[PDB]
């Protein structure tokens, strides 16, 4: 939902 | 100084710090990317904000393999990043203005160099005035002697400068605070040649590096209101994110 949450949520 | 004993939270934070070389071509590269260009703006402008974005990416990156912090849930983790976002990134600004400083001018995280001058008859009075307000605070560490040691704990003290209610994890966040504050405390008391109260007139700086970011996020604020900030940039949804 949002790009700092996307963020957070990467795999490497 | 250097030091034979420095704590160990700053040692592993000194290990924990980003490249500055690769931060820059990255962002560079970033910066590369064509973009749809709006003809009622100077396309410096949309650039810088991307510049902006890419800075507070490498920084969210930094943050997510931090001590404590990676130990945190996703819902504390975004809690303190939107608390402290404005001021690691100002705080960022400042020390590369320490770094690497010629007083006539500030330096960009891209590498390129803008003259006072140059802000002075180019910029508005709120840009403008957090330039050189931002410079005050850079003459200010210079003084005080700020170090790379001193720079990294200082970080993470802003990272988990928040209240305890607002967060999940009550017990692992207030230790870090209190253990961030020793680390700076005992490095300071062991390092500071000078007279003065150097762990004290540190954190003095952070509540003007707070300060400064809130104008920073009022500047911000007031291109929003104005339809001047790109679609889906990062910064406003920061700044548009519920305050704790
Ligand atoms: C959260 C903080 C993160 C910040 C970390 C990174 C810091 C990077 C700082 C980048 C500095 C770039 C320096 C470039 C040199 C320069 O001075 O460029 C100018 C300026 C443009 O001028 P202004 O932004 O001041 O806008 C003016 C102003 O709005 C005028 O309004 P007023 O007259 O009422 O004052 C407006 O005039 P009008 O009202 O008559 O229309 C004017 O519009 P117009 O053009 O039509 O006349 C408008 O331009 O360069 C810019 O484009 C820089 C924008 C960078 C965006 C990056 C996001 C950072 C936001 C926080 C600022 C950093 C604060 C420093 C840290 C303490």
């Amino acid at each position: 939902p949002s790009l700092l949450k996307k963020l957070l949520l990467a795999p490497a | 100084s250097g030091g034979p004993n420095v704590p160990e939270l700053i040692l592993q934070l000194l290990q924990l710090e980003p490249d500055e070389d690769q931060v820059r071509a990255r962002i560079l590269g970033s910066l590369q990317e064509p973009t749809k260009s709006r003809p009622d703006q100077p396309a410096a402008f949309g650039l810088l904000c991307r510049m902006a974005d890419q800075t507070f990416i490498s920084i969210v990156d930094w943050a997510r393999r931090c001590m404590v912090f990676k130990e945190l849930e996703v819902a504390d983790q975004m809690t303190l990043l939107q608390n402290c976002w404005s001021e690691l990134l100002v705080f960022d600004h400042i020390y590369r203005q320490v770094q690497h400083g010629k007083e006539g001018s500030i330096l960009l995280v891209t590498g390129q160099e803008v003259e006072l001058t140059t802000v002075a008859t180019q910029a508005g009075s709120l840009l403008h005035s957090l330039v050189l307000r931002a410079q005050e605070l850079v003459l200010q560490l210079l003084a005080l002697q700020l170090d790379r040691q001193e720079f990294v704990c200082l970080k993470f003290i802003i990272l988990f400068s928040l209240d305890l209610k607002f967060l999940n994890n009550h017990i692992l966040v207030k230790d870090a605070q209190e253990k961030a504050n020793a680390a700076l405390l005992d490095y300071t008391l062991c390092h500071y040649p000078h007279s003065g109260d150097k762990f004290q007139q540190l954190l003095l700086c952070l509540v003007e590096v707070r300060a400064l970011s809130m104008q920073a996020k009022e500047y911000l604020y007031h291109k929003h209101l104005g339809n001047e900030m790109p679609r889906n940039n990062l910064l406003i949804e920061m700044l548009q994110a519920k305050q704790t």
